């Protein structure tokens, strides 16, 4: 997210005033599950 | 001796195999994109 506000006026007089925002948010998420089963009877 | 007795008959050797096989296989992917933006802008002329 930015943002972004400002004023700038003459009047004599001037004034000036900005405000700037910025802002970032990352999420990740992973998950793994492996199974390997082997079952061998011989007779 | 059990019940009866052999009156007659042949003498050899059996052979037998029963031989089997199973095999299944999946594989599946599923895949997903979201992607938004806003974008606003506001000025007068200063604004």
């Amino acid at each position: 997210m930015a943002s972004k506000s400002g004023f700038s006026f003459g009047f004599e007089l001037g004034i000036s005033s900005q405000s700037d925002r910025g802002k970032h948010y990352i999420r990740r998420t992973k998950r793994f599950s492996h199974t390997k089963s082997v079952f061998l009877h011989a007779r | 001796y059990g019940t009866h007795y052999l009156q007659s008959g042949s003498l050899g050797g059996e052979y037998r195999v029963l031989f089997y096989v199973d095999s299944e296989k999946l594989k599946q992917n599923d895949f997903n994109s979201v992607e938004e933006k806003k974008c606003k802008s506001s000025g007068w002329h200063k604004f």
